[PDB]
């Protein structure tokens, strides 16, 4: 009798974001700047023999 | 204004597991003399009793 058996699972998960203002004034001014990011990696593999 | 994260992750794991066993038994008999039912009876090769 022999058996084999091999589960193994993954994952990853990666976000980012950025912000910026800048305004001058002097004439007021406003400028506005919005960055987002995610990123997300899953994996999965199973392998049984008998 | 500047601001950045990063973030990596990974995971493995590997489970292996195997088991063989084996027996193995054996019986031979040697009977010489006897004609008559008797020996008939004792050369049931089926218990060394």
């Amino acid at each position: 009798a022999n058996d084999l058996l091999s589960k193994v699972k993954k994952d990853k998960s990666d976000s980012f974001g950025v912000t910026i203002g800048i305004g001058p004034a002097g004439s007021p001014l406003l400028v506005g700047v919005g960055v987002s990011h995610s990123q997300d990696t899953s994996f999965l593999n199973e392998l049984n023999k008998y | 204004g500047v601001s950045v994260g990063k973030c990596r992750g990974i995971l493995n794991e590997i489970k292996d597991r195997n088991k063989r066993d084996t027996m193995v038994e054996d019986l031979v008999v040697l009977v010489r003399g006897g004609a008559s039912e008797h020996i008939t009876t004792l050369a049931y090769q089926e218990l060394p009793t």
